[PDB]
DNA sequence: GGCCGCTACGTATCGTAGATATATCTACGC
DNA sequence: GCGTAGATATATCTACGATACGTAGCGGCC
């Protein structure tokens, strides 16, 4: 006869995630997805708006005490609240932690906290740094569109001090051109690309004719920031950051001790950093005012100062202010 | 080993019917169609429809369960690393309640099996938001296949060329998506094999055959089938099933889940009673009905007829 | 359901086996699935007519999954057979045995001799469905006879009168009118004992069984389907040797 | 054997009830 | 101080069912 005895038993896979494991577009780039980009994506992969996906799943895991389906029938602001909104949600608010992390635990992915700013929470001040409102570069969809690629908003759009794209070298466009009206970034069916009022199109191939160098130092920096954020492997320690800072403020002081001259070109940074040095080193340091350019009076790349370590860091401030220093 | 533990026979009834219930046998038709449907897996080889066909109670379902399961435990090595990677999908088909087939039922169950969240609330980003909805699905959960059972009652519409327009439906979902669909049905399907060239080239027939009592190698399998299933019959004397080989084929036409669900009938009805063997006046209490006989074997003499083309 | 239309209603059937099945106390919250079924104050569901059929039907697979009764009973189960369609027997019937698939609840159907137009119509189903014939009692074989004398003998002992009549005498009589039927015996001998009580009658003479009586022109048509599906339901040896003859187990 | 009339059925269409997009007033949090 | 959200009414779109009409297949007559 036959000795095989097959068994049908079921296998115990271990369990699936809720939400389609989407990955993030160009991680560790100067392109990097921002949280609501991707909110909108996997919205859109589940043939779901993003407000009726929000109040279905992330709503639940984030109003802890109240009635999912009674839930289900509401408006977005009740839990993202919109009384704030903005393109500061890709920020380090609150709102913006437990966002993350429920969708962090919803798709058991590890690098959503890449697609925002709370990597950098207590380094980096919240206020004046983000968009009121949405913007887009309209080249960039465009490009995008044609090739069959993905539509996204990189981080950078949403910040106030950037203003151009520096791939297609293009004024952001924060109005729509069809409605007149300004996008909210966050809304009840707000696809990327597309206008979130009137359903119309945002990428056109609109040139850019204006003096793009005196904010190229600002937008290159904002890009290392984001770009730098996953490839550092950890969540950064203030107070390295604090006494990067203090290094920088050294290698300052024997350089002027060095040249008298270079005091006129560095005193209002001295004091800045001074400042920023004798108040608690726990408190956030404003970017765009503080660090970018005390990292480009000292020749350093945001890159250069968020990722070497002391000595490379010490070694290249000296080298760059011809100093005979070696730690 | 050919006998059943031997330690059952002290334990309750309900303990001998499970062990009868979950024990299968694997007949040669049996494995050599697993293997087949699993090297076709494996390899596609750029064909997207699977076809089984098959009796009434050849195993169809049961080889679909435990294809799903070994491709599933195969798998199971590196699931844990990659999230929403569902390793195979197995639905059945359902019959619909009016004249023609329901495809917005098909689409929604199909979600209902990936743990689709919020089906009903749906949207469409531009029934069609339900299909881009299983597209999508199908795309990121990447299944490696995706059985459709009872597929004769997709062809349950009253025009002749929407019956190939329901392939036509499935095929334009397996595309977009390129997942391999892989349908099993009774002998209705051939109505369905290879009509266009586009469901004539990417589709691999398998054809279940049963144990005809024409080739003395199929009859010796039969018998050997019949003495396996009384040396595993979980009694306390070992009835001689071998002997009525005829009677048992009149009954069941070859088909082996006949056998296996007449025996079970057989042998609870035994165990009921506490007897210790089985008689034939066991067997003819829950034997099939001569007409029920007739018609299952037209049915498959037809089937076969139709699929002898060469 | 007969229904009034040509058509079964499949969308009432479904409504209907999910309010017959879903009696229970209170305290079950089974949460079905579907977002037009839930309970109410008085705990009886309702069910909107804005809900399609398929979404209660799921709702009904879903709530026998849960539940798993041993067996689905259906009387007079020939009314699927109301249809426009030739074809529409099969699907009805392959609905039927879909739905009790995928749930893998034992679905009992109950019926007349109508109910024979599913017999056998399709391999698939015949496979899945076995038949048990409630017959009843004929005349040419002296077993079911006597077996009808002693049912009579046991009515007319168990009769609440004075005096018990010989019903044993004219049992040519009562089996030309029930037809050996054992419940249009006991509804006949109902009525005869509820006419002798309002009488105040010690007994049933004759003449009040022929009162309550069933036509002669009702009598013939009963007989006349109950031939007709018999000759149906026959199997004899004849019947086994082509089949043997056809397999070549011959 | 051929042509005409009947009628059974599919189907386009239109009505109708419910979901919903949105505009507007008012309060409140930023 | 002003945005900005929340509530609500309302017509209008939309899904679904009922219905009358066109047509083709089939039965009847020369
Ligand atoms: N080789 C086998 N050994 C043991 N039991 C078997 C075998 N093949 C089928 N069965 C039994 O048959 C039942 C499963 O149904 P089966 O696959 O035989 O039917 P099918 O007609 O091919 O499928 P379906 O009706 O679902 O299309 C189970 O009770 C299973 O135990
Ligand atoms: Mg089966």
């Amino acid at each position: 006869i036959y000795s095989e005895h097959w068994s049908l038993n079921p296998l115990e896979i271990p369990q699936r995630s809720r939400l389609f494991s989407l990955e993030p577009v160009a991680v560790g780039t100067p392109y990097a997805e921002s949280l609501s980009s991707y909110l909108h994506r996997l919205a859109q992969a589940h043939c779901l708006t993003s407000e009726k996906l929000v109040m279905g799943e992330i709503a639940p895991l984030i109003l802890k005490d109240e009635d999912k389906s009674e839930l289900l029938s509401k408006n977005l602001s009740h839990l993202l609240g919109n009384s704030d909104a903005k393109p500061a949600i890709n920020g380090m608010r609150e709102m913006t932690e437990k966002l993350v992390t429920v969708l962090e635990e919803l798709t058991m992915r590890q690098d959503l906290r890449f697609l925002t700013l709370l990597s950098w929470k207590g380094m980096i001040y919240d206020k004046g740094l983000f968009r009121n409102y949405r913007a887009w570069c309209p080249c960039c969809c465009e490009e995008w569109m044609q090739k069959n690629k993905t539509i996204y908003e990189p981080l950078s759009w949403s910040f106030k001090d950037v203003e151009f794209c520096l791939i297609h070298k293009q004024r952001l466009i924060e109005e729509c051109s069809h409605c007149g009206a300004r996008l909210p970034v966050m809304a009840r069916l707000s696809p990327a690309g597309f206008c979130s009022r009137c359903y119309g199109w945002l990428g056109q191939e609109i040139k850019g004719e204006e003096e793009i160098e005196k904010y190229r130092v600002n937008i290159q920096g904002i890009s290392e920031l984001i770009a730098l954020t996953p490839q550092l492997g950890y969540k950064p320690i203030p107070i390295e950051l604090t006494r990067k800072l203090q290094l920088i403020l050294l290698v300052f002081e024997q350089a002027i001790g060095k040249d008298v001259k270079l005091l006129g070109d560095l005193g209002g940074i001295m004091e800045s950093l001074r400042i920023a040095s004798t108040t608690n080193q726990s408190q956030p340091y404003h970017l765009v005012k503080l660090i970018i350019p005390v990292c480009e009076k000292a020749k350093i790349s945001v890159f250069q100062l968020f990722g070497s370590d002391f000595k490379e860091l010490g070694k290249i401030l000296f080298g760059n202010f011809s100093l005979e220093l070696k730690l | 080993s050919t006998g059943f533990p031997l330690e059952l026979l002290t334990r309750p009834a309900t303990e001998r019917l499970a062990y009868f219930e979950n024990y299968t046998v694997a007949h040669p038709r049996l494995k050599e169609v697993y293997e087949i449907l699993m090297r076709t897996i494996a390899e596609p080889a750029g064909a997207s429809f699977i076809f089984v066909y098959g009796a009434s109670g050849v195993g169809k379902t049961t080889l679909r369960l435990r294809v799903e399961q070994k491709l599933t435990e195969l798998a199971l090595p590196k699931l844990e690393s990659d999230r929403a990677r569902v390793p195979v999908v197995g639905i059945e088909a359902i019959a619909p309640e009016s004249r023609y087939f329901n495809w917005k039922e098909y689409y929604t169950r199909a979600l209902i099996t990936l743990e689709e969240p919020l089906i009903d609330h749906k949207f469409d980003y531009g029934a069609p938001a339900l299909r881009r909805a299983l597209e999508n699905a199908l795309i990121h959960r990447h299944p490696d296949v995706f059985f459709v059972d009872e597929a004769q009652h997709f062809g349950k519409v009253a025009s002749g060329y929407k019956l190939q327009d329901q392939l036509d439906c499935l095929k334009s979902l397996a595309n977009m998506t390129g997942i391999l669909h892989c349908l099993l049905g009774t002998y209705e399907l051939l109505t369905f094999r290879n009509l266009s060239g586009q469901l004539s080239r990417r589709s691999v027939d398998i054809h279940f055959r049963r144990y005809c009592a024409d080739s003395p190698e199929d009859v010796q399998a039969f018998k050997s089938v019949l003495l396996t299933f009384q040396q595993h019959l979980p009694l306390a004397e070992t009835p001689n099933l071998v002997d009525h080989w005829e009677y048992f084929y009149e009954r069941t036409l070859g088909c082996i889940g006949t056998l296996k669900d007449w025996l079970k009938r057989v042998l609870s009805d035994a165990l009921d009673r506490e007897a210790t063997t089985i008689t034939l006046k066991d067997l003819q209490k829950r034997a099939l009905s001569v007409a029920q006989c007739q018609k299952m074997f037209k049915e498959i003499q037809e089937g076969e007829r139709q699929l002898s083309e060469t | 359901i007969a229904p009034e239309s040509r058509y079964f209603n499949w969308k009432e059937y479904y409504t209907r086996a999910l309010i017959t099945l879903e009696e229970p106390l209170i305290d079950h919250k089974f949460d079905y699935g579907v977002r037009g079924i839930s309970r109410d104050n008085f705990g009886k569901i309702n069910v909107e007519s804005k809900v399609v059929a398929p979404a209660l039907r799921r709702a009904l697979e879903n709530a026998l999954i849960h539940r798993h009764p041993d067996v689905f009973f259906v009387d007079e189960a020939q009314h699927f057979g109301k249809v426009a369609s030739g074809y529409k027997l099969q699907d009805q019937l392959d609905c039927l045995k879909s739905l009790a698939n995928m749930t893998g609840i034992l679905h009992c159907l109950l019926g007349t001799y109508e109910l024979l137009t599913f017999r056998n119509l399709s391999g698939q189903l015949s496979r899945r469905s076995v038949d048990i014939h409630f017959r009843r009692y004929c005349a040419d074989s002296p077993e079911d006879v006597q077996a009808f004398k002693s049912v009579l003998l046991t009515f007319q002992q168990h009769l609440p009168l004075a005096e018990t009549p010989n019903l044993v005498d004219h049992w040519e009589y009562f089996y030309e009118r029930t037809l050996g039927c054992i419940g249009t015996l006991k509804d006949w001998l109902k009525r005869v004992l509820s006419d002798a009580l309002d009488r105040e009658a010690t007994t049933i003479t004759l003449k009040d069984l022929q009162k309550r009586a069933l036509s002669v022109a009702q009598c013939q048509k009963m007989f006349k389907e109950i031939q007709e599906g018999e000759r149906q339901l026959s199997e004899t040896e004849a019947d086994v040797q082509n089949l043997r003859s056809a397999l070549g187990l011959g």
